[PDB]
């Protein structure tokens, strides 16, 4: 209802070729994210020859386009070796969590700083029936102020694409139970 | 030489599939009746006096169209079949113009 | 301007012809609009008075 | 008057409109959007009909 | 006039449509697009009734 | 004519409906899509009643 | 009858519905979703009333 | 019968509702969501009249 009519209203003030970074970005979404998250480790002619520039930069140009003018918590699953974890939670077919590796993934994401790069598509409240859920760690973050969003639409359900340029501070892990699986809920 | 009424075919009156080289209804019912003219097919077509002292000699009714809406298929995301807003009027005025017609 | 002539169509879609086909010619010069200019006329007008 | 005598009203099914169901991105099953006049024509077009 | 006599007029049911609830995105019940009439024919062909 | 008597009118509600409150994605409250129907047999379901 | 006399129709208003106004980064001005409706009820729940 | 006579109806216009226009990059316009009333209000605070 808001978020379906500002998405598509937005949809609108796009210059051309920036909805041509956005619907080529629900094409190359992981390339474009890698690319997005390893552009600046070149030479400069290897960079402004690069073709993706062009869409990146305008990518990031709609996103920052509007900033949001309040904190708000966003919600989006990772990986366990996104944060050095190098081993598996659980499985995404097994069902339970055990305290030995709650013990160990505490103890190696409690005292880093973990720096974020690129773009990444995020939610605005917790999964539920329907949503995927391919890794057990969800990370619920604060976005603060003037933060670009930029809210698209994929023929059925809506993303904010954000821009990564912070670093994230973990707080406290619990063990969740959704739809009967075990996740980990970390506050960010 | 005068227009009775333009009426516009409303729920009763829609022909939901018409394949080419066939009619609406099949070709073994009898025809359709095109009794109302206002939108909620609660209005019946009127003619006055003089038209309808017009009507009790020789005099025909003639029937002509002048135009017709419908839709197209398309696909959308999955494998369904969308026919809903797809209008055949946005593309009468563009086929009819980069073409020769043949009859 | 993306718009020179003010109509809904950019300077490069209508130069290149990007537009729909049955728009004239004509307004395929960016400095030319496509434009509808439609009017009505009446032909022959009957009473019906409802004594 | 052509009632009030042996002459009856007959009645013909013309067409028939309704709704098949699919499940959406949950165990939801949706009957809303979809149309069976959608593929009426296209399975008419590509069978042999046996009665 | 033949209900100014013994003649009765019944009642009877052919069909109810309704609702059922589920939770959506947030812990909200959601009551709209859910609809037991796409499931009254599945139920019915899958199982056996007990009264 | 049996209201020209001692007879009287009385009336009996036999449902409510309306709507509840919460705060969407931002600050701002909603009463919209929150009906109070979805939760008055569960509420009814799972409690003691006292007045 | 009664309104053929001394006897007046008074006015008086039980309710007053309308909407309240959003901007955004710029100046756009949003009045639609906005429902006053929402708030007054929490406003006269939490504050000291002067005249 | 006051109108048969010297009395003329006069004509007060209370309110005018309209829509303004919004583009983008491109010649797009779009004049729905967007209502002069928003902002009659908000212009007739911080301005001065001028005739
Ligand atoms: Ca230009």
């Amino acid at each position: 209802q808001w978020e379906k009519k500002e998405a598509e209203r937005v949809e609108k003030n796009l210059d051309t070729l920036e909805k041509e970074a956005l619907e080529l970005y629900k094409k190359d979404s992981e390339q474009i994210s890698n690319y997005s998250q390893t552009r600046q480790y070149f030479y400069d002619y290897q960079i402004e020859s690069n073709p993706r520039e062009k869409e990146y930069k305008n990518l990031r140009n709609a996103i920052s386009k509007n900033k949001i003018d309040k904190p708000i918590n966003v919600y989006y699953f990772e990986s366990p070796e996104k944060f050095a974890f190098n081993k598996e939670i659980r499985t995404e077919n097994q069902n339970e969590i055990s305290l030995e590796k709650f013990n160990e993934l505490k103890e190696t994401i409690q005292d880093k700083l973990f720096k974020q790069d690129g773009f990444k598509d995020v939610s605005l409240y917790e999964p539920g029936n329907g949503d995927e859920k391919p890794t057990p760690l969800l990370i619920h973050l604060k976005l603060p102020k003037n933060t670009g969003m930029l809210p698209y639409i994929n023929s059925n359900d809506v993303k904010t694409l954000i821009e990564q340029d912070y670093s994230i501070k973990i707080d406290k892990i619990v063990r969740i139970v959704i739809e009967g699986k075990q996740y980990i809920k970390a506050e960010a | 030489g005068e227009t009775l009424a333009t009426i516009k075919a409303q729920d009763n009156q829609i022909g939901n599939n018409l394949s080419p080289n066939e009619t609406y209804p099949k070709k073994g019912l009898s025809p359709l009746a095109l009794n109302t003219m206002d939108q909620f097919n609660a209005r019946l077509i009127p003619i006055n006096y003089d038209q309808l002292k017009k009507l009790d000699s020789g005099k025909q009714i003639k029937l002509e169209t002048t135009q017709v809406s419908g839709n197209y298929g398309t696909k959308n995301s999955q494998g369904q079949i969308i026919t809903e807003g797809n209008s055949w009027s946005n593309y009468i005025s563009q086929i009819d113009s980069v073409s020769a017609s043949i009859i | 301007e993306s718009n020179t002539a003010g109509d809904p169509y950019t300077d490069y879609q209508k130069a290149s012809g990007s537009i729909d086909k049955a728009i004239k010619l004509e307004a395929r010069d960016p400095l030319v609009a496509a434009y509808p200019v439609v009017g009505v006329g009446m032909e022959n007008l009957i009473i019906s008075t409802n004594e």
